[PDB]
């Protein structure tokens, strides 16, 4: 906040600026694909 | 006691392996390495 006041007026103190605070938290997007050695070995498609 | 405890047993490194035998199966019949979950032979029935 900003105060006006006058001349011969006494200043009472203005509130101070917050501050805050953002918690970006990591997380993990994890694929698990549990492909079999099957489709692997045999496939000329190289599937992996 | 009597220098008996010296005597180490000789182990033959090379286990013998009571089961191994040559396989028939793979001797007498054909063996054709492949890349595939099937394997397609074709077999000409006949009728010419």
């Amino acid at each position: 906040t900003v105060n006006h006041g006058e001349e011969g007026k006494t200043r009472e103190q203005t509130s101070t600026p917050q501050i805050n605070e953002v918690s970006i938290k990591l997380y993990p997007v994890y694929a698990y694909p549990r492909t079999t050695q099957e489709i692997v070995d045999f496939s000329d498609v190289d599937i992996l | 006691a009597d220098g008996g405890y010296t005597v180490i047993p000789e182990l033959n490194t090379e286990i013998m392996r009571m089961l191994t035998d040559e396989s028939t199966m793979r001797r007498i019949c054909t063996v054709k390495k492949i890349s595939s979950n099937e394997f397609k032979q074709l077999v000409s029935a006949g009728g010419a």
